[PDB]
Parts: structure tokens; sequence; C-alpha cells
């Protein structure tokens, strides 16, 4: 099958070129053909023709095929332009119509400034207690960088069983959030004084608790 | 017939910079506009042919934006070997016009000029002339002032100078400047001096030699 | 079934039609544009034209055509030929030499208004236009 | 304003049948050629069919040939994708688009998509637990009050607050793929603390492959 | 594998005609849908276009130029010429020829702008003789050593018409070489001087020696440059 190659991660610092390739046999003959898509939207025509924008696209896209390799280049690139791109050719008279694996363009905001991150802790609620099970919400939000741990304690003692903790994500104003969440029995909530959810960040260390005998 | 009007005629600037270049039809030429890069001494190589599309073999830092009559030329990081003139033409009608050309220059750092001196040779001497030559190598900017002392006379009105292109590697320059003299008046003074002024020396440099 | 107005921008022995105007796109580098224009003027039209494309024929000509686009770049205005020319009864054709793919068109009578358009051959990274021109010779 | 919307996804099971629809706007779609193509996760984007505008010509992908069909209703402004004998590797986002022109060249304009999930394993619906608010975690003043979404699968889960009419301050919280194999999220907002006992805040939750609607009131402790 | 290249005498004099032959190699001619067109550059000034001419013979000129041009075509030797009657100094150009397209209006035409071209050759238009030039030393001394790096060079003096190239030993080296662009002498003569920077330890070892051509005098020197005494 005719196939066209991507690498599969490319990563720069904003105002810099980014270059993404695509190399292909048939690309010295037949044209090449880019696509942006942003997560959670729909991909986007951003070169056609090899070397061609359409309206709307920015100054900054452009693109170039010399022999079996055609390069989308973004010149000054920021935040905004963190996306998956993926090229794209075909031949009606070899009857293929293919993408290119994809590349995952990430932009290295550099010398970024820190934030620390705040912490909700949820009891369980008098409804799921009702239900012979008990949840503890652990919800932290607004930190950078987005790299922590959590860690959960039984009144002194550390919790190696039935916890589940989210992967960091983006938030809207660039800031990264996480969850995790600790399953217990009731006789477990009651059992012992203080359950707590240890976050770090940096090595500096956020930390809430919350007492069953509400 | 479709006057072709290139701006801006120099440009300067630094390694690693966004460039973009210019140039309006008189009438609409549709797309058919093309961009030329000229060293010296070259024929112009074809860059981009209908105003978007790039040439084969061509680096992609360079691209093309078409309209009407209103068409650009960009680079998106220079490069040292990037120095050259470039051209617009249409290729739409009979007959073809041009542009006047962008003589673009790669801006660097200051650098001080090398000075060498070359008495004139016993060869040159046989017959009835006289050349010195002073030498400046391997400087930035290409602003410089040289004038030639002959036993503290200030000499003027016989010397002229030569500048070469800037460097494929590191950008600068350098410059000769030949002083003529005959044979009689060369056997009449004793020290030849050239005296270098340059951004890149602090204070004036002056090399020098005596006949003999 | 020999005489074709219109382009053949194929290389090889057509054979079965002969045209009036021929390019061969293979002859030409990816920096070259084929221009193509054919014009009708007679007061009743029995004409057949067509065209010989060694690539993909943009759009479904004849029974598509593009809207002539003057300036610009490419055409983008996709419109049918019956509209074009606004004539109820036009035989359309289509054959295949090879790789080369024919499509024509037959008209009779006359035309109402004066209307051009245009077909586009688009072979690897070349492209050729044929821009079609028939008068109503009022 | 070519407007393309896709409709049909939902979660089968291996070996079922599925027709989408993409109903377009906008521009004479008689005379373009369409695509459907796909995105799986952890995947990239792969082209899987395409049809003339007339119909007379119809492309499928090698890894679909023999189990989907295309078609198309100009009458209507509607393409269709007809999916059978469904394969866990079909689990994927359905974007319909644009051809550049009548055949099948490339795409230019694209819908938002419809998320097709083909598992043999069963959907449950999720349960909803409210987090009340006190004057425990005390957040400078205002108060933290959410509701919990546990145990649900498969993806996604819609939350909202007020049925819509409030939005400043609402923080859903990205899912976690328990252990189990099953989803949970958390849904947050924040107020003043002077409106606990005026203000009326109602959690909705709606999972659309279960068909499940609960609308969770959070009191005060 | 297309290529062009110019030929014709370099130095015309005034009010005579001005005659240059492009010969094609790597293709033919007849077989072409292309134009073939000739194109000046005056120096210091820009470029400047003449006409072309097809396979037919048909030609196309610059409007304000047509009675002075005249351009014809030999399929059978794959060359096209150029004549340009009654020169002044305002001809003294590089001209080029190059393959290119045609016109808007033409009913089939190759619409293409000029992608293979000549190397280009220099035409002075004077009334001035031919003369070749005189090559002198710039022996390296102790005044043009920094570094330890030396420099020497040539002298190209007192030659008509441009131009000349400069080689040293025999295209070997390149590294660190300069070659200034010709001035025009107070006497209406060009001099030149090309100059290269060496490691200063191997003078007297390694021997340098400059190549300079000037072909409208038929002139060869292989000019040693070592130390003065
Ligand atoms: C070449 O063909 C004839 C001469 O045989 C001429 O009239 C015609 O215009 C030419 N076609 C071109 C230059 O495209």
């Amino acid at each position: 099958s005719y196939e066209l190659t991507q690498p599969p991660s490319v990563s720069v610092s904003p105002g810099q070129t980014a270059r993404i390739t695509c190399s292909g046999d048939a690309l010295p003959k037949k044209h090449a053909y880019w696509y942006q898509q942003k997560s959670g939207q729909a991909p986007v025509l951003v070169i056609y023709d090899d070397s061609k924008r359409p309206s709307g696209i920015p100054e900054r896209f452009s693109g170039s095929s010399s022999g079996t390799m055609a390069t989308l280049s973004i010149s000054g690139a920021q935040v905004e332009d963190e996306a998956a791109y993926y090229c794209y050719s075909s031949d009606t008279s070899a009857n293929y119509w293919v993408f290119g694996g994809g590349t995952k363009l990430t932009v290295l905001v550099l010398g970024q400034p820190k934030a620390a991150p705040s912490v909700t802790l949820f009891p369980p609620s008098s409804e799921e207690l009702q239900a012979n099970k008990a949840t503890l919400v652990c919800l932290i939000s607004d930190f950078y960088p987005g790299a922590v741990t959590v860690a959960w304690k039984a009144d002194s003692s550390p919790v190696k069983a039935g916890v589940e903790t989210t992967t960091p994500s983006k938030q809207s104003n660039n800031k990264y959030a996480a969850s995790s969440y600790l399953s217990l029995t009731p006789e477990q909530w009651k059992s012992h004084r203080s359950y707590s959810c240890q976050v770090t960040h940096e090595g500096s260390t956020v930390e809430k608790t919350v007492a069953p005998t509400e | 017939d479709i006057q072709m009007t290139q701006s801006p005629a120099t440009l300067s600037a630094s390694v690693g910079d966004r460039v973009t270049i210019t140039c309006r039809a008189s009438q609409s030429i549709s797309s058919w506009l093309a961009w030329y890069q000229q060293k010296p001494g070259e024929a112009p190589k074809l860059l981009i042919y209908k105003a978007s599309s790039l040439q084969s073999g061509v680096p992609s830092r360079f691209s093309g934006s078409g309209s009407g009559t209103k068409f650009s030329l960009t680079i998106s990081s220079l490069q040292p070997d990037d120095f050259a003139t470039f051209y617009c033409q249409q290729y739409h009608s009979y007959p073809y016009t041009f542009g006047q050309g962008t003589k673009l220059e790669i801006k660097r750092t200051v650098a001080a000029p090398s000075v060498f001196i070359f008495p004139p040779s016993d060869e040159q001497l046989k017959s009835g002339t006289a050349s010195v030559v002073c030498l400046l190598n391997n400087f930035y900017p290409r602003e410089a002032k040289v004038q030639w002392k002959v036993d503290n006379a200030l000499q003027s009105g016989n010397s002229q100078e030569s500048v070469t292109e800037q460097d494929s590697k590191d950008s600068t320059y350098s410059l000769s400047s030949t002083l003529t003299l005959s044979k009689a008046d060369y056997e009449k003074h004793k020290v030849y001096a050239c005296e270098v002024t340059h951004q890149g020396l602090s204070s004036p440099v002056t090399k020098s030699f005596n006949r003999g | 079934k020999k005489v074709i107005h219109g382009c053949n921008f194929s290389s090889n022995v057509s054979s079965k039609y002969t045209f009036t105007d021929s390019l061969d796109i293979s002859l030409v580098d990816d920096s070259a544009h084929i221009s193509c224009n054919v014009h009708l003027s007679e007061p009743k039209y029995n004409h057949l034209v067509g065209l010989n494309c060694p690539g993909d024929i943009i759009p479904d000509c004849f029974f598509q055509v593009y809207q002539p686009e003057s300036e610009e770049l490419e055409p983008s205005n996709i419109v049918y030929l019956d509209s074009q020319i606004n004539i109820g009864d036009i035989e359309y054709y289509e054959d295949a030499e090879g790789d080369d793919k024919i499509k024509l068109f037959l008209i009779v009578g006359s035309v109402p208004k004066t209307t051009s358009f245009t077909c586009i051959c688009k072979k690897d990274k070349k492209s050729a236009y044929m821009t079609v021109t028939i008068d109503s010779a009022g | 304003q070519v407007h393309l919307v896709e409709s049909g996804g939902g979660v089968v099971q291996p070996g079922r049948s599925l027709r989408l629809s993409c109903a377009a706007s906008g521009f004479t779609f008689r005379s373009y050629g369409m695509h459907w193509v796909r995105l799986a996760p952890g995947k990239g984007l792969e082209w899987v069919t395409a049809i003339w505008y007339d119909g007379s010509k119809k492309h499928f992908a090698d890894s679909v040939k023999g189990r989907f069909t295309i078609s198309r209703d100009n009458s209507k402004n509607t393409l269709y994708l007809q999916m059978s004998s469904l394969r866990v590797e079909d689990t994927a986002v359905y974007y319909c688009a644009r051809d550049f022109a009548h055949g099948a060249f490339y795409p230019v304009d694209w819908g938002r998509g419809t998320l097709v999930t083909v598992s043999s394993a069963s959907t449950k619906g999720p349960s909803v637990f409210p987090l009340a608010p006190s004057s425990k975690s005390t957040s400078g003043g205002t108060a933290a009050l959410g509701c919990l979404v546990k145990d649900y699968f498969p993806e996604p889960v819609t939350v909202s607050w007020n049925s819509g009419a409030l939005t400043s301050g609402v923080h859903t919280f990205p899912a976690v793929l328990q252990s189990s194999g099953l989803y949970s999220l958390s849904s947050v907002v924040t107020v003043p603390s002077s409106s606990l006992g005026t203000q009326t805040y109602i959690c909705n939750v709606n999972h659309k492959p279960s068909n499940t609607k609960v609308d969770k009131k959070v009191e005060p402790k």
C-alpha cells in the first residue's frame, strides 16, 4: 500500500519556525495537501497544491515539495498553533487516497512563571453512604507546570490500594488540572480519625483534610 | 507595457530574521508572476512560479503570496548564503517586464578589518608605472575610509577602491585601495602609508613602509 | 466523428479523433501552464466540441463546466452546460484511448446568448485550461 | 457558510450495522463529491470512502471494503455512510467532507463529526452524588459545591448547571479510567457564601449511551 | 539536462551590428512548445526583455526595439540568433538567452517564465581596441602577515575590454580567496587584483600560482608568486 511517512512529534519555541516533513514515493509527481486539527475540533486545510494557502490561513503557514519530501513550515509559531498536522495525497489512476501518520506540534513556552495548586476535598455524600459505598473526591486545579503526584493517608499511614488519579490536562487559561479518587468502604470511613489528600508540586505540598463526624 | 513596481530597493537583516519583498503590477497579470534570485556574475535563478508555487530544490523558507496586482516574497529565517538581488517578473503577456530589484544584505555584528599593504613589485617598476595596494580583509559594515599619506602628505585624486561581494560564510566585506603613481614621482618620497577609519576600529589604523 | 473542435493534450496516436488544437502536456515542465482557447461564431451550430486529457478532468466536463475566471488563479464556480448555453437538447459523449480520456458534446441550432466556459486538465502537477466561447451571432 | 452536520452515532456491539448521515447546506451539494474520514483514538486520520456528485463512482479503503457502503440523496442534501459487520477497530469519530470538486480528489470543508463506539463490553449508566457545600474547605469567603459522576461506560457525559443559565465558575474535570474499566468525573462550581440559602443550584447530568438523565439538587450541609 | 550557451564577440564598434547565438544542448528546439528569447542587463541596471522566437521562425519583439532587432532560428543545429543593428554605448550589457513561454492573447500557448538561462556574455560597445593585461605579483612581506597567516595576490593591470578570470593553483586553491571587481582606471583601461590568505608556515614550501585569462586578447599567464628579495 502507498503510504506517507511523517515524524510522530515536533516541538519548537514561540517565534521560531516549525518544519514538518512528509515523505512519499509518488510525491515528485503528485501534489501534497496539509491539514491542521486542533484537539476537539474538525480538521482544516492549511496548504494545498504543495504551496498554496486557502483563504483565511495566515501567511505564517507555507509548504514546499522537493523530490520525495513535502515540508510544512509554520513561521513565528505561537501556542495557538499546537495541533496535529497531517499530509494527504491522492491518485485517481493508482486508486489511493491516503493521509500521513500525523505529527503533533508542541510549543514550549520558554521561561515560564509558576503557580501553586488549589486543592478542594469533598467528603462522601449522605446518599452515597446509604448505598454501602464511600468515595473521596480530591480536585486539583490552577497549577503550572503540570506534573504532580498525589498521595492519601489514613490518619498517619499511606494507602496502597483503591486509588485512581488522572493525568494532568491543560485548562482554558493555559494552566493544568487533575483529580484523584479514593474508593473506601463505609466501615473504613468511620473506623479512622481523618483522611487526607497530599498534593506535591515542585517540592511544595498542599494538603487538605475532612473528618467523618459531620 | 506592464510596469512592475518592486520595493524596497535595499534590505539589511540579520541571520534568522523574517524578510518580505513586495511587487505591484500596473494592471492585472492574473497570477503569472515569478521571483528570481541573482548572485553577482550569474544569471538569475528562478525561485517561484505562478506567484505561489516553489521551484524544485528551493529551500522551504521561501514563499509567495499571489493576488490581482500585489505580490509578496518572504524568507522565514535568513541564511548567510542568501545575499543576492531579487527580481519579480510578470510572464503574463509580451513584452516581459521586471521590477527594479531588491539588493539584500545580511546584517551582522561589527568586525574590525585586517589592514595589509603591498609595495609595488620590482617587475612593475621596470616599466614607468607604480602601484601601491592597501588591503582591508573581512570587515563589517561595508562603510570605510582609506586615505593615502606619502611623506605625511595627504594624497587625493590618484587612488581607486574596489570592494568584494559579501562573503557567503561570515558575511564580511574586503576592500582594496590602489594608489597609482609614475616611477618618477615614486622615487621622490620615502614613507608610504594608508590610514583606515572604520566603526570596528576605536581609532584609525595606519600601515606604512619605507621605499626600499 | 472525425473533426473535434477542441484541445488534444495527449501525445500518442489519436487515431479515432482528430482535434483542431494540440499541445502535448508531457512536453512542458511544472513551471508551465497550457492555455488553449476555442472560439465558435456561426449562425447555426452543428459542431462536435471535446477534449483529450491524459490526466484528470475537472470538473465533470462537459456536463459540468467551470465559469470562466479572469484574474485570480483558478476557477471555482461549477455550472451546468445546459444552463450556461440555455439549450435543451445537447448530446454528451465519452471515450477513452488507453489512459487518455475523451469528453465530447454536440451542439445543434443557434445559441440564445454568447457564453463561455472553462475545463481543466490536470496531469501530475501540470494544469491545462481549455476555454470555449460560443457566440450567438446576434 | 458551508455547513456539514453528521448524525447517527452511538454505541453498538461488534457485528452490528449502522448508518450515518451528513446534512449539507450553504453550497451546491449536487455538484461536489463527498468524503468520509475517521479518527480512531490513538491513531491518526484515515480516509474511508468517497463518492462522486452524481454517484457515478465510489471508492473505498481496503480496511472497509465489503462492509461499508456510501450513498447520497441530492434532493435532500444528505450524504449517507452505511456501516455493517462492524469491528472493534471501527471505533472512531467519523467526519464528512466536501471535495475540492465533483469527484474524489481531496477534502476541503469538514463537519464536526459523530462518535461511533464499537465494543462487546456492556454499557453502564452513571451514579450521581451531590457534593454538598459547608464550612469545610472555605475558598476565601465563597463556597465550592458540585456533583460526582461515578462508574459510567462509555464516554461521554455532559454536565450543566441550572439548565445552562449558570456558567460563571463552572469547572468540569476530565474523566479518569479506573482499574475496573469504567469512567468517573466531577464538576464543581464556585459561588458566594451568602447565596447558599437563597439560590438553587441544580446539577444536570446526561448519559446518552445508557439513556439516563439525572438532575440532583445540591443542598448546604 | 537542458543547457543554453551564448556565443559571440564581446566587443563591437558603434553603429555596427551586434551578433549573438544561443546553442541548445540536452533538448530539441523543433519539438519544443516553448519560445526562445533574449534578455539583457546593463552594468548596474535592470533586466530588459528583447524578444522571442518559436520553432516556426515566428518572432515577437519589444515594440520600442523592433526596428533594430532581428531574431532567427536554425532548427537543424539547435540554435537561435540575435541581431542588433546600429549599436551605441547604451547597448553595453550582459546578454542572456532563455527558454520561456508566450503571450496571453494567443490561441494555443504555453504560459511560463524563463527557467533555463544561458551563462551570459558581456558585450562592450566601444571605439577602443583590445589590449592584453599585465600581471604583477602582490608579494607577501612582513606587512601582510597577521595571526600566523599571510596574504598574497596578483595585480592584473591595463586591459580592455572586460572580463578577466583569475584562479589559483589551476583551480586547486579556493579557500580564502578574494577576487576584487575590476575598476576603470584614469586611462580608460580596466584593472583588478586577486588576493588569498594562506598559512605562514607553508610559505616557501607551497607554490602559489595565479592563472589569469583574458580571452579578447588570447591571454593566459601563470604567474608564480613568492616573497621579495
Ligand atoms: C506557428 O505556426 C504558424 C506558422 O507556421 C504561425 O502562424 C503560428 O502563429 C505559430 N504558433 C505559435 C507561435 O504558437
